[PDB]
RNA sequence: AUAGGUUUGGUCCUAGCCUUUCUAUUAGCUCUUAGUAAGAUUACACAUGCAAGCAUCCCCGUUCCAGUGAGUUCACCCUCUAAAUCACCACGAUCAAAAGGGACAAGCAUCAAGCACGCAGCAAUGCAGCUCAAAACGCUUAGCCUAGCCACACCCCCACGGGAAACAGCAGUGAUUAACCUUUAGCAAUAAACGAAAGUUUAACUAAGCUAUACUAACCCCAGGGUUGGUCAAUUUCGUGCCAGCCACCGCGGUCACACG
RNA sequence: CCCCACUAUGCUUAGCCCUAAACCUCAACAGUUAAAUCAACAAAACUGCUCGCCAGAACACUACGAGCCACAGCUUAAAACUCAAAG
């Protein structure tokens, strides 16, 4: 089997499944959470879980994290503006710090589908060229035009070899 | 890469086999090669009559209009197929070269016509 | 990602420029042309046709 | 506002502190291994500039990149100190801590 | 392992594959120097036509003659290629028959 | 093709390329044409080189760009 | 590899075992039959009022081979190969 | 991998090797037609011919296309900002070099230390640091991440200078290698250069020639190659007698050879 | 191999050498006895976490290189040829 507890967390299907898509202000982010403790259960969970997550939808974000360095746990955010976001997490579930950080910092849903519609626009159907890129590679390939002389011989009036010997 | 000078151009990239032309019309550097890399592909042109004997060509106008705004050229071949959709004026030349088919033309219907006439 | 120096392409560069400027040749030299051959010496090149 | 520095913003530690006015910073970031799908730390070192002399071996920082480098190697400066080395303030609470105990209570100020 | 362990260590690092008597080319092509019998390795027992050749690349082997008897002689042009000939240890290469000097294998 | 360096072929030494006979009237009909065509040309091209300056200072520099930027930082704070 | 497969071909749970085991319907999902519910099986007994608790990640030791294959990783030229019928 | 053969007197386990599949090159035997695609082994040396001209003189162009893979983290992103195109001033856009930041192949740690690789300061000048087992420095190998890109352009990284007299442009030749395309035609199409333009030029390109290397299709006449102990589809009769010979692995052959001919 | 005799050595002191079947051939911390307990033998089968180590046999407790009060030494440690087994 795969090595590890909770091996789904090494996952692509996993990974993908995080829903927070920090903004362009976001660029550092700071963990501290204690080790021991039931009120920073969830700060834990924070940490197992979701970080993964967080950091494979947003590569260009440092994320720190700190062990023990205070009695309670808590969440910062460094923005390009030179404000900090301070967040407490003490007392709360993975999820609802998964939610609440997507609320205040993340993008919604309306912002996201917009992104992704202009990539669509960058490969254009009627564009021919190689598969990677284009759908079709050459004209011959739609149903009414000539088609390529591998598979069907031209008529002998339409290749230059006879033009030639038909006018010389 | 960098070339020293050129600018974009907006020509015709050959395609297809043999005796099987197919160009797509392609934003490209002057210096570049025929067809090597572009920039943009703004349409195609297949030469060869089809079943219903009509020869396609795609344009994207709306791209069309931009690189020509950014400071492209264009090919005389090119210019030609603007011409005969109504997006650009017929060029010059493919004014002259009908009138001088028509006088061609006419001065075969003179031998023929004495041909028939006198024998 | 040290570039290595090449001293020698600077070196040319300057001395090329400036041979440039201390040889460039004249205009009796460049626009020179003879009246029977009608082709410029300097660069033994015919003039087009419509100019002879 | 905008600078050829391509780190604008990083957090890190003070390793070293043995050059005048600057500071040798460790930073840390979380890079995917593409074959076991795990995060792990891959560290870098950053030198930044403190005009005061203020940072100590073991304290985190924040850095700030520079419009341009003042030196060759030398492309943020220290724009504040995070976790002092020892004398961290609970930013929640603003009180000291010593680890996870506070070595002045709460509730002294209500 | 562990995944630290295997992290660090990186991909499998696939050892260098080892190139044949032929260098990783299909034939080649050398000058016959003697022509000598070998006796092979248990459980056989028989006199096997040899000859020993100077390749292109400038080593000098023994190759091995197949068929029914052969007419080479010294300073003769032959091609060469793989082929192990399990009887005799040592012996990597194989003489082409019907090439340059070498003549196809005369009928019965 | 050839460099600046590259010799010159033996053949080509004693070439002369006579230009092509003029019809007086096709040479002035068609020299006004072009004339034409390509001042209807320039004029086109003028217009399309407007519409590519105006969206770029619009996107920067708009009324609805701007109008959505201070909803974001309002949004923000 | 005989003794094993009709090992585990006779210690597996059937649908009807395993409603009755939790109490709850079985409810049978397909790609070509769309969103549409199948019952393959309902329990015998009282069925439970209360649902199973969702689980935010499941526990489950996984198999390198399968999750390897499913990102498209598992390269083999020997693999889906054209046979004959069986 | 849906796996299979092979350690032993025999069994189980482990393990390596090999077989079965799909491509490429060369060799042997053999070979009917048509269309299409592709097409020196060698950065070794080259006979001949051609490959850049245009144009009322100036300028522009010959810095492109084409070619090769010697060398090799200059190829990507950001910042800033020349040249060039948008007739022109300006505008900004497009495109994009230099400079600054970041990122970026493989193998060897029996390459473990490199030896000035740092910082401050207007300057003078001062401090003594910088990189590295999370792989510095160094050796070796390799064109790359292919709508294409990088690098090279006889050699000395460069090219004033020197050696010295150059096909890694097309066709072609010598040497070399297991490795072998014609010393065709035309600028009619497209592209490029020049011209105000009609137009001119182009071994780019286009259309042909050669080659079972591959794909497609077909043929009244026209089929050979390998294999036949097991893995693995398929042998009758003679000859040979551990001799001659065969095998990808296990092995056959000692006068009854389904394994050699 | 058996008997007798005797020496280095075994002991003390001051230094060096740094090896072993240095093997209880069974790593450290934490935890479990239920499920499929479990190839065989041996000292029943497993979980979490971490470091170290191994990738066919032989060549090889070898050669070269480097380091070490070690100079017939120790440590680190390959390759070519060979086999279809070794275990
Ligand atoms: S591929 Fe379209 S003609 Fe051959
Ligand atoms: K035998
Ligand atoms: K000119
Ligand atoms: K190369
Ligand atoms: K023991
Ligand atoms: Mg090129
Ligand atoms: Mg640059
Ligand atoms: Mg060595
Ligand atoms: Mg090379
Ligand atoms: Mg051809
Ligand atoms: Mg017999
Ligand atoms: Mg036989
Ligand atoms: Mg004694
Ligand atoms: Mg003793
Ligand atoms: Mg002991
Ligand atoms: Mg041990
Ligand atoms: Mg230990
Ligand atoms: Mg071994
Ligand atoms: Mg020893
Ligand atoms: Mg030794
Ligand atoms: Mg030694």
């Amino acid at each position: 089997p795969m090595k590890g507890r909770f091996p789904i967390r090494r996952t692509l299907q996993y990974l993908s499944q995080g829903n927070v898509v920090f903004k362009d202000s976001v660029k550092v982010m700071t963990v501290n959470y204690n080790t021991h403790g039931e009120l920073g259960e969830g700060a834990r969970k924070f940490v197992f879980f979701n970080i993964p997550q967080i950091q494979y939808k947003n590569p260009w974000v440092q994320i720190m994290m700190f062990k023990n360095m205070t009695p309670s746990p808590f969440l910062r955010f460094y923005l390009d503006s030179g404000e900090q976001v301070l967040v407490d997490v003490e007392t709360k579930s993975n999820k609802e710090i998964m939610e609440h950080i997507r609320k205040i910092l993340g993008k919604n849903e309306e912002t996201l589908r917009e992104e992704e519609e202009e990539k669509k626009q960058l490969s254009h159907p009627a564009n021919f060229g190689p598969r990677k890129y284009c759908l079709r590679e050459c004209i011959c390939e739609v149903e009414g035009q000539v088609p390529c002389p591998s598979l069907v011989p031209l008529p002998k009036e339409m290749r230059g070899k006879y033009k030639a010997a038909l006018k010389a | 890469k960098a070339y020293r000078g050129g600018h974009l151009t907006i020509r015709l990239a050959l395609g297809g086999c043999t005796n099987r032309p197919f160009y797509r019309i392609v934003a490209a550097h002057n210096k570049c090669p025929r067809d090597g890399r572009f920039v943009e592909q703004l349409g195609s042109y297949d030469p060869l009559p089809n079943s219903h004997g009509e020869k396609l060509v795609a344009l994207n106008l709306d791209r069309i209009r931009h690189w020509i705004g950014c400071g492209a050229h264009l090919s005389k071949p090119m210019e030609k197929l603007l011409g005969l959709a109504g997006f650009f004026p017929l060029h010059p030349m493919m004014i002259t070269n009908a009138e001088r088919l028509r006088r061609k033309r006419a001065r075969e219907v003179l031998l023929a016509s004495q041909k028939t006439d006198a024998e | 990602k040290k570039v290595r120096p090449r001293l020698i392409a600077e070196l040319a560069r300057r001395v090329r420029a400036l041979r440039e400027q201390l040889n460039r040749p004249r205009d009796s030299q460049l626009y020179a042309v003879d009246y029977e051959t009608l082709t410029r010496p300097f660069s033994g090149r015919r003039l087009p046709v419509r100019a002879w | 506002v905008r600078s050829s520095v391509h780190a604008r913003w990083i957090v890190g530690k003070v390793i070293g502190t043995k050059m005048q006015k600057t500071a040798k910073v460790r930073v840390t970031r979380l890079v995917l291994d593409p074959y076991l799908l795990k995060y792990f730390n891959k560290r870098k070192t950053y030198f930044a500039h403190d005009a005061l002399q203020q940072c100590t071996v073991g304290d985190i920082v924040l850095l700030r990149a520079l419009p341009v480098p003042r030196a060759k190697h030398v492309k943020h400066e220290l724009a504040e100190i995070v976790f002092k080395v020892g004398k961290v303030i609970d930013p929640v609470t603003g009180k000291p801590c010593a680890g996870t105990t506070y070595l002045e209570s709460p509730l002294s100020s209500e | 392992a562990t995944l630290n362990q295997m992290h660090r260590l990186g991909p499998p690092k696939r050892p260098p594959r080892k190139l044949g008597p032929t260098e990783g080319r299909p034939q080649l092509k050398g000058v016959v120097l003697c022509t000598f019998t070998r006796k092979p390795k248990k459980p056989n027992s028989a006199n096997r036509k040899c000859c020993r050749v100077r390749l292109s690349t400038g080593r000098e082997a023994v190759c091995f003659i197949p068929g029914e008897g052969h007419t080479l002689q010294e300073h003769q042009i032959v091609l060469v290629e793989g082929g192990r000939t399990q009887d005799l240890p040592g012996v990597k290469l194989t003489v082409v028959r019907g090439k340059y000097d070498c003549g196809h294998v005369q009928k019965k | 093709r050839k460099t600046r360096h590259d010799p010159l072929a033996k053949s080509k030494i004693e070439r002369v390329n006579m230009p092509p006979a003029v019809d007086p009237a096709e040479f002035f009909v068609l020299m006004e044409r072009y004339q034409h065509y390509r001042q209807t040309v320039r004029a086109l091209r003028m217009e399309f080189v407007s519409e590519v300056q105006r969206k770029v200072h619009e996107a920067r520099a708009g009324v609805l760009a701007e109008r959505k930027a201070l909803k974001d930082a309002a949004e923000h704070r | 590899l005989t003794q094993g497969l009709f090992r585990g071909l006779s210690r597996q749970e059937t649908h009807q075992q395993l409603a009755d085991k939790k109490g709850l319907h079985v409810v049978e999902i397909r790609e070509e039959c769309g969103p549409l519910p199948i019952v393959v099986a309902s329990p015998r007994g009282p069925l439970r009022k209360d649902p199973e608790p969702e689980d935010e990640v499941p526990d489950v030791k996984l198999d390198w081979e399968d999750v390897k294959t499913a990102q498209g990783m598992k390269r083999s030229v020997w693999s889906n190969l054209k046979r004959a019928a069986t």
